[PDB]
């Protein structure tokens, strides 16, 4: 079901790096997509990439691809988000959605409590 | 890349009337007769919700208030008559391959 | 008239004839839909006295004639001269059924060209919910509606038929299977425009490819692990269901659609030369290596089944049961999946179909217009080319409702339906009079002398009594049971069932027809008007 969390506040420091986990569970995640956006305060929605877990598949796009890398865990169903040279521009919130099935139009229905990378 | 643009920036629709929301783009994202298209809510400080499935059907545990239609190019977002919680600014997503962009956004009140 | 010139390119076009991706589709098909075991043992005599008596005949008459197919009965019986109508609405529905597979196996083909095949896992544009075919350590649960990525790739990718609800909804268009076909009309009628030079030239190309392609096909699969259980379900004697009830008529059915007699390809290809001293030893060769081909791809395709059974960890009777004729594009694109030196083997395999069917198909419509033009010599002498691209016009807006419909339905009707009870007449009826009407002494009493041997004590009793005694039994039988038809969860309604009995029953009324035409255009007593119109000229 709804059990898509992630980790806590971290600090932005010019030149640096952090991981965020997204620790997913209730579904087969091995099977579906997994989803990250980029949401700034007071903007609107940057789609960032996404990864399939179980196969390593990974698209990245919209200049996200040089500083923003996806890497997922099928022992520990766990999805990371590898960032580098973090700056006041990217420096915003970030979520974690999970997209439906292929009928459905793969859409994100499952979403995270979110993670304010400030 | 394939870009969405969404119009009226604005909706200051009083209660107990209908309101349209429109997500236009260079695509005809119809492929396999799936409409490629998702609509969201966004409340402030609240993740995103899904509303409607594939531009055609209502999410899972959404109010039978929420509707969508549309193909080919054009998109309408046709909303019943909401109260005063159901205002949040609403997004469209484009999920044809190969990349995935999110649309503007609406700003509907009262 | 021209001749093929040297011996070896004919013999190379009638073996190339004979090995069909069509008999490769249905014989392995309908094995495993009887039973798989229970579909050898009743079928070595039925496929040895419906292919070698009638390939024997047929092409000991056209060397003998040399007079077409459709002109070469009026000096035989001009009563029957509507069989060459009959045959050609045959070889148009069969090139009509043909062109769709054509179409997905060039599909399949492209799509493969990447360096990750879109089988090993299901992308964007497939349901991910029901793809859930992946061989894990125990982790997986199936259940009455679990699929295959290679299924949901044959559903809902290359058909779309989750857009049709049966053959009574329309489905929606699909540019890249016409902008397929469309190249496949060119290429095939580049190919035709030539001549009968570049006929006999083009199949020596074509020829050993596909062979040893199959050959490193049939060694590659032979060496996965499961290759035991595919080869004991395939090699079962099970003498409890082939009585009556069994699969014997889909069986010669099946070995008919593959030999290919009275489809008018072997009095075109006789019609050329004369073929001195070789005629029973050409058809004798040429019906082996079928059957041989026919028994190897059945051999492989069981192999490949079984192997995929015990790494699913499942029975063999199971996988695939309401499947069609999608049974070689699932297994064979999981096995490919699996196997780890892809995107080599798919592309080969895929090569073998297109030139196979490519050399089918068109041995097929030069078969019927190479007839036409010697029935029509206002047209022979210089209308050929024109005639030829009119044939191609007429045959691509045949196949553009099959194939825009975007629904294997209709596809299935056409195989079960055109190829069967309508060929299966015209077979009967062309047997019966080159065996009853025509004198069978004065048939042989000249190609006796023109192969060298006797053909007595053997066809002097097979062409009259037992050959069509089994052809009548078979259209007997065919006629009596209602043909039931299922795919991809659908039934065939009543409706569907009416409109492929007219079609099947109209598919041949030509012959008929054309009898009436002839004793009321025939002046005179009955008596005297049937003993004065069948004269053999
Ligand atoms: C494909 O997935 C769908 C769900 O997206 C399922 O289909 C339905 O499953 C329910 C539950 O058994 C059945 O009552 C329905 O009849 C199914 N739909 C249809 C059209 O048959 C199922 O898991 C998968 N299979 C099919 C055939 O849909
Ligand atoms: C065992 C099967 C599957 C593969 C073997 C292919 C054999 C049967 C085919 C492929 C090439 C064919 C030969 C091609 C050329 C000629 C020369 C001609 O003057 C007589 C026929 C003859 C001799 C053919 C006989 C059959 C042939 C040898
Ligand atoms: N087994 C060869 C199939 C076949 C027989 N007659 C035909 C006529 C046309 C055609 O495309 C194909 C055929
Ligand atoms: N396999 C042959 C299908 C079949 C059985 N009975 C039939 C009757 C009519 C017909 O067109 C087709 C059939
Ligand atoms: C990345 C897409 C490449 C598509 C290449 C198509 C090549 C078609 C060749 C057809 C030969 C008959
Ligand atoms: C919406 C796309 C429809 C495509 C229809 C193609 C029809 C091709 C017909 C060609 C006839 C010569
Ligand atoms: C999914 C991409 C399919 C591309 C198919 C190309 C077919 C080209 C046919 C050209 C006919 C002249
Ligand atoms: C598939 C095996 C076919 C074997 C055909 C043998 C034909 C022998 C004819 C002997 C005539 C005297
Ligand atoms: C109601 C529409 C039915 C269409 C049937 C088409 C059959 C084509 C057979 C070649
Ligand atoms: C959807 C039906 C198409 C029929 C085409 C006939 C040419
Ligand atoms: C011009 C003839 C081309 C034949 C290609 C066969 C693959
Ligand atoms: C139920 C059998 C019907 C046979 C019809 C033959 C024309
Ligand atoms: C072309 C459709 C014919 C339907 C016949 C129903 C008896
Ligand atoms: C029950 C079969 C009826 C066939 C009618 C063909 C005209
Ligand atoms: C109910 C039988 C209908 C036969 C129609 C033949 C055209
Ligand atoms: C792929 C077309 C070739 C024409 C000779
Ligand atoms: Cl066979």
């Amino acid at each position: 079901q709804v059990q898509l969390q992630q980790s806590g506040p971290e600090l932005v420091k010019l030149g640096a790096s952090v991981r965020i986990s997204c620790k997913a569970s209730g579904y087969r995640f091995s099977y579906s997509w997994m989803n990250w956006v980029k949401q700034r305060p007071g903007k609107g929605l940057e789609w960032i990439g996404r990864i399939y877990p179980g196969d390593g598949d990974t698209k990245y796009s919209g200049k996200f691809k040089g500083k923003a890398t996806l890497t997922a865990d099928k022992s520990s169903s766990t999805v990371y988000m590898q960032l580098s040279s973090l700056t006041s521009e990217d420096s915003a919130v970030y979520f974690c959605a999970r997209s439906a099935y292929g009928s459905e139009g793969f859409a994100m229905d499952y979403w995270g409590q979110g993670t304010s990378v400030t | 890349d394939i870009v969405l643009t969404q119009s009226p920036a604005s909706l200051a629709v009083s209660l107990g009337q209908r309101a349209t929301i429109s997500c236009r783009a260079s695509e005809s994202v119809d492929n396999y007769g799936i409409s490629f298209l998702n609509w969201f809510q966004q409340k402030p400080g609240q993740p995103p919700k899904l509303l409607i499935y594939a531009a055609s059907n209502q999410g899972s545990g959404v109010p039978a208030r929420f509707s969508g239609s549309g193909s080919g190019t054009y998109f309408s977002l046709n909303i019943h008559p909401m109260e005063e919680d159901d205002t949040a600014v609403y997004f469209c997503q484009q999920t044809k391959g190969v990349s995935w962009t999110f649309g503007g956004g609406t700003k509907v009140e009262i | 008239r021209e001749t093929w010139g040297k011996k070896v390119d004919f013999l190379l076009s009638v073996i190339g004839y004979a090995v069909d991706l069509g008999n490769v589709w249905r014989f392995p098909y309908i094995c495993y839909q009887n039973g798989g075991g229970a579909f050898l043992l009743p079928y070595t005599i039925m496929a040895i006295f419906g292919g070698i008596p009638l390939f024997y005949m047929e092409l000991a008459l056209g060397q003998y004639h040399r007079n077409g197919c459709i002109s070469i009965w009026r000096k035989i019986c001009p009563i029957f001269k509507g069989i060459g109508y009959a045959i050609c609405i045959i070889a148009f529905y069969i090139a009509s059924y043909y062109n769709t597979i054509m179409a997905w196996a060039l599909y399949y083909l492209i799509s493969s060209f990447t360096d990750q095949l879109p089988w090993t896992s299901c992308k964007n544009s497939w349901n991910t919910g029901n793809c859930t075919n992946y061989f894990s350590e125990d982790n997986i649960t199936w259940t009455l509606h679990s699929t295959s990525p290679a299924e949901e790739f044959y559903t809902r990718h290359v058909l779309q038929i989750h857009r049709s609800k049966g053959l009574q909804d329309l489905g929606g268009i699909s540019w890249q299977l016409a902008l397929c076909i469309m190249l496949i009309f060119t290429v095939i009628y580049f190919s035709i425009w030539k001549g009968v030079k570049t006929s006999g030239k083009v199949v020596w190309v074509t020829a050993t490819f596909p062979y040893i392609i199959l050959s490193v096909l049939l060694v590659r699969g032979a060496t996965l692990p499961g290759a035991w259980r595919g080869v004991l379900f395939y090699l079962k004697p099970n003498w409890q269901k082939l009585l009556e009830t069994g699969v014997w008529i889909d069986a010669a059915a099946q070995i008919f659609f593959s030999l290919g007699p009275g489809f008018g390809v072997l009095l075109a290809f006789a019609s050329y030369n004369k073929f001195n001293n070789n005629c029973y030893q050409d058809a004798l060769v040429t019906s082996v290596v079928n059957c041989m081909t026919s028994f190897v791809s059945g051999f492989v395709i069981f192999t490949v089944l079984g192997y995929m059974a015990e790494m699913r960890n499942e029975d063999v009777s199971e996988v695939a049961k309401d499947a069609g004729p999608s049974l070689l594009f699932i297994t064979y694109a999981e096995a490919i999946a699996n196997m780890p030196a892809s995107t080599f083997f798919a592309i080969i395999f895929f090569l073998m179909l297109i030139t196979l069917g490519l050399d089918s198909t068109f041995a097929g419509l030069e078969g019927v217009i190479t007839a036409v033009l010697d029935e029509f010599p206002h047209v022979w002498a210089k209308r050929r080319e024109r005639f030829v691209l009119a044939v191609v016009i007429t045959c691509f807006f045949g196949s553009l409702v099959t194939l825009t419909f975007g629904g294997a339905y209709v596809v299935k009707l056409l195989e079960e339906y055109a190829t069967g009870p309508a060929v299966l007449t015209v077979a009967l009826i062309e047997a019966v009079a080159v065996s009853w009407f025509y004198g069978i002494t004065q048939f042989c009493r000249d190609v006796k002398e023109m192969l060298g041997f006797s053909p007595g004590w053997f066809w002097r009793i097979c062409w009259v009594a037992i050959s069509p005694l089994f052809l009548l039994f078979i259209i007997c039988s065919f006629l009596m049971s209602p043909p039931q038809l299922r795919l991809f969860q659908y039934n065939y309604p009543y409706w569907s069932i009416i409109l492929g009995y007219c079609i099947g029953t109209s598919s041949f009324i030509c012959i008929p027809t054309y009898i009436a035409y002839r004793l009321i255009i025939t002046p005179g007593t009955f008596k005297e008007r049937i003993i004065k119109s069948i004269t053999p000229e």
